């Protein structure tokens, strides 16, 4: 995927998937910075925050997982940047 | 054939049953074959002895007595009595004509054997005749195969003494009805091949191989 | 409506599949081996108010014991009546059987 | 993280039991083991006198079993200690895989 | 070479047809018990070695190389008295070759019990007579009482220093009890339900004591194999398969007979020579079940030039079991015959394991439908798949023995099955 | 009955237990019956094969119908 | 390439009891080595590997049996699928539990079991908690080709505790082993042969033994069910608490 | 209908397992050095969609 080559490696910190919709499980600090990327970028133009799905994993240490969906009306693709932030 | 027990005045675990004399000795011998422990090994011969002694079928009292003689829980004796086919658990009359029914008999007219025997006797398949004498029972391969159609009688008249499990082989409908009438008349028909011109298990035109007088070959 | 077999005998053997499949958990089923020996539901109470009328119970029931009668006209003055009692008011499907049996005889092809 | 969680005060003095549900003895299958669950005792369930059905009053009636299942005693204890519950962890009793073989049924009783 | 011709001085089972006295004073004249004292004194390793050198293979369905089987028994006895169960019980459909050894020269069987016992370090032989062989086991108990009175068996093996006693067990009408791992149990007193193979009978079989189950024909040719030449024995049959099998030409032959004849014999040659011929001429043949009933069919187009030896009949997509050749001519309903075979395997299946216990009743139901034509043209592929679901999965080879007749019937006479099905279809509408 | 006295308070319409205990047992031929349901195998219960080896009638658990051997 | 393999801990946290740390046999369960003590059946050598092999009659407390072939894993160099319950793990043995031959063997057997089995699942007391239902819905085929007359069996009277519906029973022999061995009373039996196999006392004989109500938990099928718990509830309604008992002092 | 083999037809469980492998700094610096240039066709294609006036020409108003 083109988006992973250009993206600074540090921004896609923890995880990265390759099916059922691709995701960049990033870190909470680099999130809005990562959302700044993929938008206002010529080859990755999302512009459309479809959804922000809170997901709660009680057995994790970072309980929640704020799943930002993102559609790219230009390139017709959908990326799901995620995070992980506990209750506080 | 039920694989469980339905009480009856003839057959119930209340009735006292035990090996008669001239059979206690056979019990002792049969148990002598197998070791002191593992005497459970003698449940097939003891059950067959009880079946011969009680005129052809195994009452639950008989299985309980075999269990007492053999020292295992009666369930193990019940398990073996319902498993093996030769052990009749309901009365099969005095003779229980067993006509084989496997393919090497079926292709050689054994279905006709059984149908002729049945319509002559007048029982469905395994029901005992109103005379209490005869009963027909299908049995799988009886070993008598080259002797193409066969019928095994189980003479239960006397009991453990006149108990003859004769093989009437190479039979035909006429031969079968003749055997049944000669059996109801009391006498014992000659077993073996009911078809002369062949010796036992022979090629039907006189054997073609075993002709020379036997002798020690060159060792 | 809880259906019945043509020869009386409530069709509802208490498997509890409809109590399980129910999305709103309207059906409360308690089962007891009746004296005849065949299982039956001592309590079969559908709470119509807590019920979404999705027909999942009609699909889940193995013997077609619970079916939805085309009634749809049972507006009740009081809420307690709207909670359909254990196998007594759902047993009024015997009146609707003439139409329920027709609908089932015509839908069973699907 | 008990006070910020909005849970009422009277339900943070609750006494829970962090067990691991044993295998359902009826079915010999381990596909539901290793899922540690907090067990809010939640014993108070009367019978609503109008209809035959029951009627709990404790909010934590079902969530102990339903939808709140961790994957390790450490995560479950961390959870029940964040929220300030008095957890008593009940360890799971695990089976010994004792060595056994077929040829032991046909053992010889010497004589 | 060209096999088949066995001269009357080369037949091992003399007095097969019971023409001469079976017991002693009639067996010593036929060479039985001739010099077994020397053989026992020649040792156990020599007996096993000569049996392996003679290339004697299993006379029973397994077809295993005997001798090599006898070398499986433990050498040093660890307290468990090694037994020797003789598989007299057959119950295979078509097979009477055992019935002509239990009676009609049983002393060969008793001397073979003794010679194999000293061969495999045994301590007692349990001749598991088939239950229905009442007259046969009476003759055999007569011969056993004789060989006991003549000091042959019991507390001194034919005057030698070997303590060996033959006990005669008899089952009760169960083909399943005949299996090697089920003989041990049906003789242990329990039901005739096979045990799984990981405990092998040579390691923990009868009473947990080691043992090897041998068909009467293999144990009974053992004496004459040793007294005659192991080179003489192996001089018959093809290279691997060697010996003189005891055949049983069973059905639809104008002269059905069991006759001993050299292995690797052309099936057609055996039929045309000894038992006469296929009823109505060879061109009237429909199919042949060459082994017992545990073996697929032979559709008469690969039955002309097939040899009655283990290897060739295995290479013809079949098996030589007890060599109880069942012949079927164009007049029989071959699907009905195989339906009755599957009924047999449904009846005589001790039901211990699910693939056989259930799938055999299933095979019987499908065969009793296809013999009328009540099935669908794709069931003939279900039947193949059902049989292949039964085959490899059952505890004992009875699962095989029940999937093989139907598999062979399909593989060969699929035209006839399909014809019956289409004729049923056109009978409707 | 007593079980039927828990859900039915009418006590004038015959209790289903009696409605099924008053229907006669159905004669059959073999040793196994079908009882697919009323008549239509798709409007009755899952087919329940009943054994008739016993002498007394063997009820179908789902429908209450009773079958006897009729030899 | 720096993968993250799952932990692969035993099937139920099962403590593996080495008789000594020297005789640990090393077998390959799906290409993942596991060190099992000497004598472990292939099934236990897989339960050490976290692989849950579907078993109908193999109870760890009870004896080992082949009354059905639901396990049939394919070891490397055997001609036929070996029953995992009785095959002792040999050092170096390669067990493939999910190879197409193993899965086809499992589907085959779960079709035979559901072939003569009655459609009693709705009226079966153990409808939700059933090994047969949960192995058919997980390893057995989605469809059944058997459309004929299933065999049926009368219901034996086994007392006021164990309600018996032997038609459902699959004749895996687990109970007839439990009553002979653990309960030690020897009343149950596998009467008959073939499909006609019937489990229970040959004469009407209430299971006079205590400790013989556990045959219901032993039973992988509804057949043997608690008659007191006749039908009163379902496997899903019941909220379970891991309480103890106070009747007898064994606790 | 008469071929009920399932593991071939299976969809729920007949899938390749999740391969979650870790990347350490060495791997990604290797990949960044390997990516020499972003030549065209290493770029995501645009979903080109323009608007075009049409009154009833598709089929003639009859579908
Ligand atoms: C399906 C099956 C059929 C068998 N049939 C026979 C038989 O007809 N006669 C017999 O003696 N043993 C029979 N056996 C037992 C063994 O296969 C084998 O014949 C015997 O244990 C040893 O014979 P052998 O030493 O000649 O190989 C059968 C076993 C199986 C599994
Ligand atoms: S339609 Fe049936 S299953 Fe659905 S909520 Fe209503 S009662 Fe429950
Ligand atoms: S209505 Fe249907 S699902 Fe509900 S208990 Fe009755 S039979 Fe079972
Ligand atoms: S079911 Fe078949 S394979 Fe299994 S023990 Fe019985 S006869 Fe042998
Ligand atoms: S045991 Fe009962 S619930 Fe399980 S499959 Fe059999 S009938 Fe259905
Ligand atoms: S009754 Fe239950 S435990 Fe006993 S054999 Fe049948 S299914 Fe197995
Ligand atoms: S045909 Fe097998 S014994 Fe008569
Ligand atoms: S349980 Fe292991 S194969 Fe039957
Ligand atoms: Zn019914």
């Amino acid at each position: 995927k083109y988006s992973w080559e250009t993206l600074p490696k540090k921004w896609v910190k923890k995880m990265e998937r390759s099916e059922h919709g691709n995701r960049f499980d990033t870190n909470t600090d680099y999130l809005f910075q990562l959302l700044c990327f993929l938008k206002l970028h010529t080859y990755t133009r999302v512009q459309v925050l479809i959804d922000i799905c809170g997901v709660d994993y009680p057995s994790r240490k970072r309980r929640f997982e704020v799943v930002y969906n993102l559609l790219s009306t230009r390139y017709n693709s959908r990326i799901r940047v995620q995070t992980s932030a506990d209750e506080v | 054939a039920l694989n469980y027990h339905l009480d009856s005045p003839d057959n119930k675990p209340d009735l006292p049953w035990e090996f008669s004399e001239a059979n206690q000795s056979k019990v002792k011998e049969i148990l002598s074959y197998y070791p002191s422990n593992y005497k459970q090994s003698a449940v097939i011969p003891l059950l067959d002895l009880a079946q011969q002694q009680n005129g052809g079928w195994l009452p639950v009292s008989a299985m309980n007595a075999v269990a007492k003689v053999i020292e295992v829980a009666p369930i193990r004796v019940y398990e073996v009595a319902t498993f093996y086919s030769m052990f009749n658990r309901a009365k099969v009359g005095k003779y229980h004509l067993l006509v084989c029914g496997t393919t090497p008999c079926m292709i050689r007219g054994s279905r006709d054997i059984e149908s002729a025997l049945l319509d002559h006797l007048g029982v469905k398949r395994g029901e005992v005749t109103k005379d209490g004498l005869f009963s027909v029972g299908e049995m799988e391969c009886m070993g008598c195969c080259v002797n193409a159609p066969m019928i095994t009688v189980a003479d239960y008249s006397n009991g453990s003494e006149g108990y003859t499990y004769n093989y009437f082989e190479d039979v035909t409908p006429e031969k079968v009805v003749e055997i049944v009438e000669k059996l109801r008349k009391g006498e014992k028909p000659p077993h073996g091949t009911q078809n002369p011109k062949r010796i036992k298990c022979g090629p039907e035109g006189g054997n073609k191989t075993l002709l020379g007088e036997p002798k020690p070959p060159q060792f | 409506a809880l259906r019945r077999y043509p020869t009386g005998e409530e069709r509802c053997i208490a498997c509890k599949l409809c109590e399980a499949v129910c999305p709103a958990q309207a059906i409360t089923i308690e089962a007891e081996e009746r004296e005849d020996g065949s299982r039956r539901t001592t309590r079969y109470d559908i709470d119509m108010t807590k019920c979404i009328y999705c027909g999942f119970c009609q699909e889940a029931c193995p013997v077609d014991a619970i079916v939805e009668g085309p009634n749809f006209e049972f507006a009740t003055e009081t809420h307690e009546e709207l909670l359909y009692d254990k196998e007594k008011l759902l047993e009024n499907g015997d009146r609707w059987e003439t139409e329920i049996a027709e609908n089932l005889r015509s839908e069973s092809l699907y | 993280i008990g006070k910020v969680s909005g849970i009422p005060e009277e339900h943070l003095s609750r006494k829970v039991i962090i067990y691991s549900p044993a295998r359902t003895a009826t079915q010999s299958g381990s596909g539901k083991l290793g899922k540690w669950k907090i067990n809010f005792v939640s014993t108070l369930k009367w019978e609503n006198p109008l209809m035959g059905w029951t009627s709990t009053g404790d909010p934590y009636a079902n969530v102990g079993d339903s939808a709140l299942a961790f994957d390790s005693e450490e995560a479950a204890k961390s959870f029940a200690e964040r929220h300030g519950w008095d957890y008593k962890v009940k360890k799971p009793n695990t089976p010994l895989l004792k060595v056994k073989s077929y040829s032991d049924n046909f053992k010889w009783k010497g004589n | 070479t060209h096999f088949g011709g066995l001269k009357d001085e080369d037949r091992i089972f003399t007095n097969l047809y019971g023409l001469h006295d079976p017991f002693l004073k009639g067996a010593m004249k036929r060479g039985d018990w001739h010099r077994t004292k020397d053989l026992v004194l020649k040792g156990t390793d020599w007996i096993v070695n000569e049996m392996k050198k003679s290339g004697l293979r299993g006379r029973g369905g397994a077809g295993f190389p005997s001798g090599l089987k006898w070398s499986f028994m433990p050498k040093v006895s660890d307290g468990r008295p090694s037994y020797l169960v003789v598989n007299a019980d057959e119950s295979e459909p078509g097979t009477c070759k055992d019935r002509e050894i239990m009676r009609h020269d049983p002393h060969k069987l008793l001397e073979g019990c003794l010679i194999a016992g000293v061969g495999m370090r045994a301590s007692a032989a349990y001749i598991y007579i088939r239950g229905e062989y009442v007259n046969e086991r009476l003759n055999l108990e007569k011969a056993r009482r004789e060989a006991y009175a003549a000091g042959l068996l019991g507390k001194n093996a034919c005057g030698s220093g070997y303590d060996f006693e033959v006990y005669i067990h008899f089952g009760a009408g169960a083909y399943i009890c005949g299996e090697e791992t089920a003989l041990l149990e049906s003789l242990e007193g329990k039901q005739g339900k096979p045990r799984l193979k990981p405990p092998f009978p040579a390691n923990a079989g009868l009473y947990g004591c080691p043992t090897t189950v041998t068909n009467v024909e293999t144990v009974a040719v053992s004496p004459t194999i040793l007294r005659r030449g192991p080179e003489w024995f192996s001089s018959f049959g093809r290279k691997n398969n060697a010996g003189t099998k005891l055949f049983c030409i069973s059905g639809h032959v104008n002269k059905p007979c069991t006759v001993e004849e050299e292995m690797s014999i052309p099936l057609k040659e055996l039929i045309e020579r000894h038992c006469g011929g296929v009823r109505g001429g060879w061109d009237n043949l429909l199919a042949i079940i060459p082994g017992g009933s545990s073996v697929p069919l032979i559709p008469k187009n690969i039955c002309e030039d097939v040899l009655m030896d283990f290897d060739a009949l295995k290479a013809v997509q079949s098996g030589l079991g007890t060599a109880a050749v069942i012949v079927m001519d164009k007049s029989t309903d071959v699907v009905d015959a195989i339906a009755r075979l599957s009924y047999f395997y449904k009846h005589e299946s001790c039901g211990q394991c699910t693939p056989c216990r259930e799938g055999t009743g299933w095979l019987w139901m499908i065969m009793e439908r296809m013999k009328v034509g009540n099935a669908k043209l794709e069931e003939i592929d279900m039947l193949q798949e059902v049989t292949k679901q039964i085959e490899g999965h059952t505890i004992c080879a009875l699962g095989d023995a029940a999937a093989w007749p139907v598999q062979g019937l399909i593989r060969h006479f699929r035209p006839e099955l399909e014809r019956r099905i289409r004729e049923r279809a056109e009978r409707e509408l | 009955g007593n079980h039927t006295a828990k859900w039915m308070q009418d006590r004038s319409k015959k209790s289903p237990m009696e409605l099924i205990s008053e229907v006669p047992p159905i004669k059959v031929d073999g040793r196994i019956v079908a009882c697919e349901g009323d008549t239509n195998p798709a409007l009755g219960h899952p087919i329940e094969f009943i054994c008739l080896d016993l002498n007394e009638p063997a009820i179908c658990k789902y429908c209450g119908l009773r079958y006897v051997q009729d030899h | 390439p720096t993968q993250i393999l799952p932990p692969r801990n035993p099937v139920g946290g099962a403590r593996v009891h080495f008789s000594n740390p020297e005789d640990a046999i090393e077998v390959f369960v799906d290409g993942y080595a596991v060190k099992v003590p000497k004598g472990f059946t292939v099934l236990q050598a897989c339960e050490v590997a976290g692989v849950d092999i579907p078993r109908f009659c193999y109870h760890s407390r009870l004896s080992i049996a082949g009354n059905c072939r639901m396990c049939l894993v394919e070891v490397e160099k055997s001609p036929k699928p070996v029953a995992s319950c009785a095959m002792p793990a040999l050092p170096g043995m390669k067990i493939k539990t999910d190879t197409p031959i193993a899965k086809k063997a499992r589907e085959g057997v779960m079709e035979f079991l559901l072939m003569n089995h009655p459609l009693d699942c709705p009226i079966c007391d153990q409808g939700g908690e059933c090994d047969l239902q949960d192995q058919s819905m997980a390893f057995g085929s989605d469809r059944g080709r058997f459309t004929e007359m299933k065999r049926s069996v009368v219901d034996k009277n086994l007392g006021p505790l164990v309600k018996t519906v032997m038609t459902r029973c699959i004749q895996c022999t687990r109970c007839v082993r439990f009553a002979s061995e653990v309960a030690g009373v020897q009343d149950l039996g596998i009467l008959g042969r073939g499909s006609g196999e019937e489990i229970g006392t040959y004469v009407e004989k209430l299971m006079t033994s205590e400790l013989s109500g556990n045959v219901i938990d032993i039973c992988p099928v509804g057949a043997l069910t608690s008659k007191p718990f006749a039908f009163k509830a379902r496997n899903w309604e019941l909220k379970a608490t891991e309480t103890i008992d106070v009747s007898d002092a064994v606790g | 209908v008469y071929n009920i083999v399932y593991h071939g037809r299976d969809q729920r469980r007949n899938r390749p397992p999740i391969r979650r492998y870790v990347l350490t700094k060495d791997n990604v610096v290797q990949m960044m050095n390997e990516k020499k240039s972003f030549d065209v066709s290493d770029f995501p294609k645009v979903y080109l969609t323009t608007v075009e006036e049409d009154l009833d020409t598709r089929g003639g108003g009859y579908e």
